[PDB]
RNA sequence: CACCGGCUAACUCCGUGCCAGCAGCCGCGGUAAUACGGAGGGUGCAAGCGUUAAUCGGAAUUACUGGGCGUAAAGCGCACGCAGGCGGUUUGUUAAGUCAGAUGUGAAAUCCCCGGGCUCAACCUGGGAACUGCAUCUGAUACUGGCAAGCUUGAGUCUCGUAGAGGGGGGUAGAAUUCCAGGUGUAGCGGUGAAAUGCGUAGAGAUCUGGAGGAAUACCGGUGGCGAAGGCGGCCCCCUGGACGAAGACUGACGCUCAGGUGCGAAAGCGUGGGGAGCAAACAGGAUUACCCUGGUAGUCCACGCCGUAAACGAUGUCGACUUGGAGGUUGUGCCCUUGAGGCGUGGCUUCCGGAGCUAACGCGUUAAGUCGACCGCCUGGGGAGUACGGCCGCAAGGUUAAAACUCAAAUGAAU
């Protein structure tokens, strides 16, 4: 069955780019938004949306910069069957501080460089590049 | 594969097996010659090879292999043995040392005279 | 049809030197051929009784270059004659050896074990399904009729093995060579022999079941009680003594 | 001191002639050998240089970092299911995991950094860093866990129908083969390449009439349908399992997978008792130079037990989500006008092409071998070997779990 929602958000996101889709919909979640909108805020998609009441459906809007996904690759790190924890200097970067991690931490859901200024640690969420 | 799986069985390393038994992890050793003859080798090739029957002081018994031209084995001849196989002739795995014990070095040699235990040319 | 004779000349050393054939024994060798088999008998007998059934062969076999006037040479089928005629000709059993076709050598032996003391021991050459049959014993599936007939009159002796490349056209079958002797004197005697080979096919024509009915239409489990012979055991598990038991009360009895 | 064919830095002459010999691998040597033995020249190390033994590396060749299972080794024959692993969404609380700070400890030596002393170096030595660990206090509350209360989209229940060789039991029908009893009738029939065994003047074979018994269901029939798989085919009744569709109501995470365990499982084979028309291992005969012909037993059939294996194959584990199209088949249903096989839709199962992508290639391609998540099974060069010894199971045949010594430098897949 369905074990594990934050993948399927995953590969519904590189599938959708992968085939030249303008949007994605997904049965909604409060740790699918803080996602979104750490994503948002770096420039990896145009914008997302939430409507509904008694089953929200997020709505996410994809960004291509010229005939070319702006997502190069995106992939899940810590999975239900084993989950990744990281000290504050063991925090990994991707593409040589090209690309982003998403981490968990205390204090929300933010990027390795802002937890890196923060001086946190947490969970490994994804990779995205 | 699963990491479930391996928890519950670790992955396991295949045995090395040595190409020498009869050494025992030693780099030589002494035995006492119970037959000289001589053998033929297995196809493509034409030869009379020398061979020699050694019974070791560990108990073993095994066939070796008498490099050069020349040798002045018989039986009760005491030598030294080491490693090495010899490719063409099934069954032999050791080489016996030129110039040490009853063995002799070989006459008239003048390149690469230490593999076959021969002295100086005083010329 | 195309036959395929043996070529390789290091196997063809043993077989001569198994026969090891010597001065005053009378060979037979039945289907010289293009005497593959008896050239290298040049060690000689001084004499030899051939058979060939083929009048072309003989025809062209009297004079080879140095063959001529040893053998008397016969043109009849060996599977017809009395080979015990020709025993007190020369006086003593004779001994006989063959490379036939695997396909009629075996009513031979069946012929050859009635004259008995006309013939003192064979060194054949047969395929190595039969061979391991001829040799078995019980309890295996090696077991079976050829067995127990052929062991109740001889010895059997595997003697040679020949891979199948040693003959020329190579068949997809192995060839082998055995030693049989007649007995000396029957361990088991039986009066008459028919009846013996009548119980044994019965036997194994149901190799499969339980004796209770396999067997159980000539017997019965209380007269099988009687001699010791369980009657929950399939045939292949009756040794040949005790087959040449109910061999003798078949006949004590009605 | 070792080396100078390639790997691998460094080349010529003489001798020998598949001999003598060399060799880590591939190999060299049968009359001009840069590969064997000597010499001249050269290359690499140097008070050392080679050989042998042993460990890691190269080996991603046990793969946590970091591999695979359609055809190369590798998906259990199929299902149900306990322990175990994993688990939709909202609010509150807790603080176990997790994270942050501090304290105690982690012997010295050694390894690393900056210095100092032996004429230098090896060596000796001062100070630091490190010792990735453990324990205890104080906090953080995003995620996982515990506890409490909810939600309806996952999973189930109810109402009405549809199609189907799905399963168990009992009846019955019509064609055909064999046998029996009657009629008409006279001399061959059967078989083969040709004959023979065989049947017949006690009337065969042929043709019509009546009966007995056993096994299987022509046409429909389909590339069609149903079943977890093995599999299921005349017609009628009784008992019974699943799938699918319409509208509405209800429960409220009740879920997925599954080592040991339990059940089902073609044909052949076995035990106890029946039955026996056709066919037919074995067997008994007749021929011709394998294969053929004439008889014919076990068996094939039934009731009840055992056996537990197949190229049991889609050579493709079960569950869920996402990703351009085109031709067919089969089976439901909503709406309009209505001669409707008339138009507009909406579900289930199934066959063939082919796009992106993937693949060693062949090929697969929304029923994936594409992109991902959860759990399980299995693989590690070829032969020896699915074998031996031991355990468990069986009446037996045998099934299942399962090695090593030794031996070779290959064995293999797709395409040209």
């Amino acid at each position: 069955s369905m074990q594990d929602p934050i993948a399927d958000m995953l590969t519904r996101i590189r599938n959708g780019q992968a085939a030249n889709k303008a949007a994605v919909t997904m049965p909604s979640s409060k740790l699918k938004v803080a996602i979104a909108n750490v994503l948002k805020e770096e420039g990896f998609i145009e914008d997302f949306k939430v409507e509904g009441d008694t089953k929200p459906e997020l709505e996410l809007t994809l960004k291509y910069f010229q005939g070319k996904a702006v997502v190069e690759s995106i992939q899940r790190v810590s999975r239900p069957g084993l989950r990744i924890y990281k000290r504050k200097d063991e925090l990994p970067k991707v593409m040589a501080g090209l690309g982003i991690a998403v981490v968990s931490t205390s204090k929300g859901v933010m990027t390795d460089r802002a937890a890196r200024q923060a001086g946190l640690g947490g969970e490994i969420i994804c990779y995205v590049a | 594969a699963t990491v479930n799986q391996l928890v519950r069985k670790p992955r396991a390393r295949k045995v090395a097996k040595s190409n020498v038994p009869a050494l025992e992890a030693c780099p030589q050793k002494r035995g006492v010659c119970t037959r000289v003859y001589t053998t033929t080798p297995k196809k493509p090739n034409s030869a009379l090879r020398k061979v020699c029957r050694v019974r070791l002081t560990n108990g073993f018994e095994v066939t070796s292999y008498i490099g050069g031209e020349g040798h002045n084995l018989q039986e009760h001849s005491v030598i030294l043995i080491r490693g090495g196989r010899v490719k063409d002739l099934p069954g032999v795995r050791y080489h016996t040392v030129r110039g040490a014990l009853d063995c002799s070095g070989v006459k008239d040699r003048k390149q690469a005279r230490s593999k076959y235990g021969v002295k100086r040319p005083k010329a | 049809f195309g036959q395929n004779f043996l070529n390789d000349q290091f196997v063809i050393d043993s077989i001569v030197s198994a026969i090891n054939p010597q001065k005053g024994q009378a060979m037979v060798e039945i289907g010289p051929g293009l005497a593959a088999l008896t050239e290298p008998v040049g060690e000689r007998l001084d004499q030899l009784t051939v058979i060939e059934l083929d009048r072309d062969l003989a025809a062209r076999l009297q004079t080879h270059p140095f063959l001529g006037p040893k053998l008397t040479i016969y043109q009849q089928d060996a599977m017809t004659f009395n080979f015990g005629e020709l025993a007190e000709k020369m006086g003593q059993p004779l001994r006989v050896f063959g490379n036939l076709p695997y396909n009629i050598s075996t009513p031979l032996m069946f012929h050859l074990f009635s004259y008995t003391d006309a013939i003192a021991d064979m060194h054949f050459m047969l395929q190595k399904e039969v061979v391991n049959r001829l040799v078995a014993g019980p309890n295996s599936k090696a077991y079976g009729r050829l067995s127990v007939m052929a062991q109740y009159y001889c010895n059997v002796i595997p003697v040679l093995e020949v891979p199948p490349s040693a003959f020329t056209p190579p068949p997809k079958v192995d060839s082998a060579v055995v030693r049989l002797v007649p007995h000396a004197t029957m361990p088991h005697p039986v009066k008459d022999v028919r009846v013996l080979s009548r119980i044994t096919t019965e036997a194994f024509n149901q190799r499969r079941k339980t004796i209770r009915n396999s067997l159980g239409n000539l017997f019965s489990v209380e007269v099988l009680t009687g001699m010791g012979i369980d009657p929950a055991m399939r045939a292949e598990n009756i040794s040949v003594a005790q087959y040449c038991q109910m061999a003798n009360y078949l006949a004590e009895n009605a």
